[PDB]
RNA sequence: GACAAUGGUAGGAGAGCGUUCUAAGGGCGUUGAAGCAUGAUCGUAAGGACAUGUGGAGCGCUUAGAAGUGAGAAUGCCGGUG
RNA sequence: UAACUUGGGAGUCAGAACAUGGGUGAUAAGGUCCGUGUUCGAAAGGGAAACAGCCCAGACCACCAGCUAAGGUCCCAAAAU
RNA sequence: ACCGAUAGUGAACCAGUACCGUGAGGGAAAGGUGAAAAGCACCCCGGAAGGGGAGUGAAAUAGAACCUGAAACCGUGUGCUUACAAGUAGUCAGAGCCCGUUAAUGGGUGAUGGCGUGCCUUUUGUAGAAUGAACCGGCGAGUUACGAUUUGAUGCAAGGUU
């Protein structure tokens, strides 16, 4: 190819979900966590099993 | 927070001053610092399977062949390094601004006579990679390097 | 916003009417007069300017009250002072200031906006059949059924 | 033609100087001197010193007739403040703003 | 001398000579558009349409295939993190009546 | 004790419309000098 | 690399201050109070585009009702008989005949009146 | 061309817009870059231009990379200013 | 016109009022606890004067077009003195 | 594909320094004239500061607080409005009076009418008399490494891989 016309393969690359950036992304305020409880805190949740 | 200097002192007391709960002078909302998730020194390199490296290098110089940017010549015979002479070599045979000369073993006089022209790069046949093949507009391989890249890439 | 006639100054002509009020019940007289003042009898009616014309009510002391609401139907009034509630019956307003009896019936059928206060200013109610406004040249208007 | 003078960083506060400065504007240059000599505000010897300076820049630099001039503009802008503190009670300081002013009067005869 | 044409989904009170704004027809500029649905002709002689006047076209020349002024459609909910903002230019046609019929 | 709301720029400027100052006496001294304050004897730059 | 908050915060906030021109005092200068008023006014503009279609049909019926009582008709009996005539004219066009051409309105009154 | 769908919070999915940097290509600039200010411009949106001032040196665009990438709220922090 | 199976990702375990079947209480509660619906929650629009839960009715966006539902038609204030 | 002066060392500046503490200890803020100082000779007002000229310079609203100078805030002017009016400050509808554009079924103002109890966070439910914000500006929060599992993509395949 050329270094100014190179493009990735189709389906190879997605952009990642930045979470916690504004209302319209759907992951804005509470950031996919829901409101309260142990799962909504940083480092929270509980161990597998 | 753990790396900025100072800030072990809790700056005021927890209840009863009328001000917000702050815990150190160096918390990340303070001006003095403490960065939350910034750069860490990491390594960005990764690897492919090594059948996928041969194929990426064959596809980079078949794109040169199919668009006729492959000019095989005989041996370069430079006794002394002379940039003025090598620039005339790239003009007697017509070449674009970016060119990539390739020899079999390391020719010390070609690699010095082309070292100063902007756009030209000298490479051993063993040292071909995808990013100077696809950067150049045209290859100029030799006889001894064309047979050498043919043996190791196939 | 294609094409709707919106009335204006230099576009409306307000005339003068006289309503004889003898032998008329209060709020049937008052409701017909309230739509002459606002302009709803006009085809060039706009709600935001004062189309609508002048009404003189000339008898006003010969007003019918059906039922028992000349001893009943107290009119209340508070003075914005503690225990300053004050009352007068409808019959006691008919014999004493019958002009304010009618022009509070009609002004209560008008809106309380800045335009409804100036549309109520076009009403001139007189107890007893003589009005001063012969210069303004009003016409007779018969109330509709 | 107009003639102006300014007085930058005058330690009188801008609110206190705009009182007397509203008395003289629009008025002719002779009677504006007489108002600033008779009001007993602190600013009255300071605007008068600036009104003297702009009538002098009219006669000297622009060769105007200083007998017939009128005060067009008479305003005072804010300058940089000096932020002082003040110990009140129970270890509790409170800020005092030493305000400054840029006093500007311009004078003209209304002709071009 | 006076007509009510029906065009778009609505009715326009037309006189001959004036510039009228209709929802977008499928003609180009500079053409001549004839209106097929006249409901009332008045002026001197008054022809009331039965639903229509059974004939009585209105020809008009076409000026300015255009887009309207942009309106911004913003609706939000009061505490719930939900809003939507969108813009709208509505297409129009600027015809000009030049000949009436009855 | 404390203001429940801030006063606006409009309400502040409506309050201080009577926060003004008057022009003084300004009578001429007919003997000599500039304008003196009315019913006052001059001290400097005048003969009252 | 570090990207700092340069020049994109003002450009988003200036076009809300500029969009709030003509508001009382603080509500056209400060960002937090003009943003809330522009959100409020876009909600009002959506709402009142839907009510302008109600408040003009309300205006036309009041004028047809006042023009039909000059011919001893109600609004209700007029457009009953004007539908029995087959007339498919609006409330808007009928309100503009009645102001402009008074005889042409009276001639479709006597087509609705004998349709009953 | 028909037909159908399109309120929406936790939340799931999709497609985008801007930001700084890199690579390659192609560019623009004292005949005035970026900023800044103003405007009645364009796009469905985040946004994009243009013009004119100011400003006195840089900065776009295309494609693809990387992220300290987007603020109105935390009795947030630091500045000013009421 | 769905359903089911497998897999990736979830949020919720404080509900509310009406109507109705009940317990409890006092055939008391805008009470409480269940069965059953609907609505709100998460649903703006119209009506119930105002009025999350009632009544009608689900908003892709323009329109100064028409018919209608609950409700209404003297005046406020559209339409039957 | 590190930072650009609230960043980056606390510290780009006569920093562990002013400053604070009895003491250990805690600990700042503060970069930018111009190419060149050519850093305003003289004149005027003033006690001086300051100004107004003149002059230097490409530029002096580049004058030593000196590159650009944004908002909050403070002013001075104005075009249209306003002293019978009950207001979440708009929004549609609109006369009047001004004005002339990135010229397009324009711009400013608003007599009057209709509608209309801020925003977050919390909640069964908030105009809420529940919480948070004086305003403006900057800063300020799902990252990285390693492993695991899933898809997507691409190798080549009974093998694939270092």
């Amino acid at each position: 190819m050329k270094l100014h016309e190179l493009k990735p393969a189709e389906g190879s690359r997605k952009e990642r979900n930045r979470v916690g950036r504004g209302v319209a992304t759907g992951n804005g305020k509470t950031s996919g966590r829901g409101h309260k409880g142990q799962k909504a805190r940083s480092g929270g949740g509980v161990r597998p099993g | 927070r753990s790396a900025v200097s100072g800030g072990g002192r809790k700056p005021w007391k927890q209840k009863g001053t009328g001000r917000a709960r702050q815990g150190t002078i160096r918390a990340p909302q303070w001006r003095g610092g403490g960065i939350v998730f910034g750069p860490t020194p990491r390594s960005y390199a990764y690897k492919m399977p090594k059948k996928m490296r041969r194929l990426a290098l064959r596809s980079a110089l078949s794109f040169k062949a199919q668009e006729n940017g492959l000019t095989v010549v005989d041996a370069f015979n430079f006794e002394a390094p002379k940039t003025k002479e090598f620039k005339n070599v790239l003009s007697t045979l017509e070449q674009p601004k970016k060119v990539l000369v390739v020899t079999e073993n390391e020719d010390v006089n070609v690699e010095l006579s082309a070292r100063n022209i902007p756009g030209v790069q000298v490479t051993t046949a063993q040292g071909l990679n995808v990013l100077d093949i696809t950067n150049a507009d045209s290859l100029v391989i030799t006889e001894a390097a064309a047979k050498k890249v043919e043996e190791v890439l196939g | 916003m294609r094409q709707t006639f919106m009335a204006n100054e230099s576009n409306i002509e307000r005339k003068w009417y006289v309503i004889d009020a003898e032998g008329q019940t209060l709020g049937r007289l008052s409701s017909e007069v309230a739509s002459i003042l606002r302009g709803k009898n006009k085809v060039t009616y706009t709600p935001h300017v004062d189309t609508g014309d002048y009404v003189i009510v000339i008898n006003a002391s010969k007003i019918e009250f059906t039922g028992n609401k000349e001893t009943d139907k107290v009119y209340y009034r508070h003075s914005n002072h503690p225990g300053g509630i004050k009352s007068i019956t409808a019959g006691e307003l008919r014999r004493t200031n019958p002009e304010r009896l009618i022009e509070n019936s009609i002004k209560g059928m008008l809106p309380s906006t800045r335009l409804g206060e100036k549309q109520g200013k076009k009403l001139f109610v007189y107890g007893g059949a003589e009005h001063p406004h012969a210069a303004q040249q009003p016409e007779n208007y018969e109330l509709r059924g | 033609m107009e003639a102006k003078a300014v007085a930058r960083t005058i330690r009188i506060a801008p609110r206190k100087v705009r009182l007397v400065l509203d008395l003289i504007r629009g008025k002719n240059a002779a009677e504006a001197i007489a108002i600033l000599k008779l009001t007993n505000k602190a600013s009255s010897p300071v605007i008068e010193k600036v009104l003297m300076s702009a009538l002098a820049n009219a006669e000297h630099n622009y060769d105007m007739n200083t007998d017939e001039l009128v005060v067009k503009e008479a305003y005072a802008n804010e300058g940089p403040t000096l932020k002082r503190f003040r110990p009140r009670a129970q270890g509790r300081a409170s800020a005092i703003n030493k305000r400054t002013s840029h006093i500007t009067i311009v004078v003209s005869d209304g002709k071009e | 001398m006076f007509a009510i044409i029906e065009t778009g989904g609505k009715q326009i009170k037309v006189e001959e000579g004036q510039e009228i704004f209709v929802e977008k027809l499928d003609v180009n500029e500079g053409d001549t558009f004839t209106f097929d649905k006249v409901l009332f002709v008045g002026g001197d002689s008054v022809k009331v349409g039965a639903p229509t006047v059974e004939g009585a076209t209105v020809t008009a020349t076409v000026n300015k295939q255009g887009r309207g002024k942009k309106i911004t459609v913003f609706t939000y909910k009061r505490r719930k993190n939900s809003k939507r903002k969108k813009g709208h230019r509505q297409p129009y046609t600027k015809l000009t009546i030049d000949k009436i019929n009855a | 004790a404390v203001p429940k709301r801030r006063t606006s720029k409009t309400r502040k400027n409506k309050r201080r419309t009577h926060f003004k100052i008057s022009v003084p006496g300004m009578t001429e001294c007919p003997n000599c000098g500039e304008y003196k304050l009315s019913h006052r004897v001059c001290k400097n730059c005048g003969s009252y | 690399p570090r990207v700092k908050g340069g020049t994109v915060t003002r450009a988003r906030r200036k076009k809300t201050i500029k969009l709030a021109k003509g508001y009382f005092g603080s509500k056209h200068t400060l960002y937090k109070v003009a943003k809330q008023q522009v959100m409020k006014s876009g909600q009002y503009a959506f709402r009142d585009r839907r009510q302008r279609k109600r408040d003009f049909r309300k205006l036309w019926i009041t004028r047809i009702n006042a023009a039909a009582r000059q011919h001893e008709m109600s609004y209700s009996r007029l457009m009953n008989g004007l539908k029995k005539a087959g007339i498919d004219i609006n409330r808007k066009m009928l309100s503009e005949i009645a102001i402009s051409d008074e005889k042409a309105f009276a001639q479709l009154v006597t087509k609705a009146k004998d349709a009953l």
